[PDB]
C-alpha cells in the first residue's frame, strides 16, 4: 500500500466527511490514490465504511465509482 | 496457493470472531470517557 492510500484508508475508520471528500475529488483529477485499496486483510473503504456504520461515507463513496461488488452482504 | 487462501479468510474469520464475541471492559469505557472530556476542553478551548 501506499502512503496516501493508507492515509485514505485511515481518514476512513475515523469518521472524517473532510479529508475522504478531498481524497475522493483528488481522485477525480489526479489518477494517485485508487478508491478501491485494500487493507492487507481484505477490507477495502466501503468495508470500512460498513462495519462503522456510518451512512455519510457510504454514500459519498457509493456516488464515485466504487467497486460494490459482494459488499451488499457485509 | 491453497495455504495463502485459507490464512488471509481464517485471519479474517478470527478478527471477526474478535469483534463478535469480545465483551466490553473497562479500558474501554475510559476510552469514550476521554474521548468525550478531549473534544469537550477542545471545543471549550475554541468557544474560550
Amino acid at each position: 500500500l501506499s502512503a496516501e492510500e493508507k492515509a485514505f484508508l485511515s481518514a476512513v475508520e475515523k469518521g472524517d466527511y473532510a479529508t475522504v471528500k478531498q481524497a475522493l475529488q483528488e481522485a477525480e483529477i489526479y489518477y494517485n490514490v485508487n478508491i478501491n485499496c485494500m487493507d492487507p486483510l481484505g477490507r477495502s473503504a466501503l468495508l470500512i465504511a460498513i462495519e462503522n456504520e456510518n451512512l455519510e461515507i457510504m454514500e459519498l463513496l457509493l456516488n464515485h465509482s466504487v467497486y460494490v461488488g459482494d459488499a451488499l452482504l457485509y | 496457493e491453497v495455504i495463502r487462501n485459507l490464512v488471509k479468510r481464517y485471519v479474517a474469520a478470527m478478527i471477526r470472531n474478535s469483534k463478535t464475541n469480545e465483551g466490553l471492559t473497562e479500558e474501554n469505557f475510559k476510552e469514550l470517557k476521554q474521548d468525550i472530556s478531549s473534544f469537550r476542553y477542545e471545543v471549550l478551548d475554541l468557544l474560550g
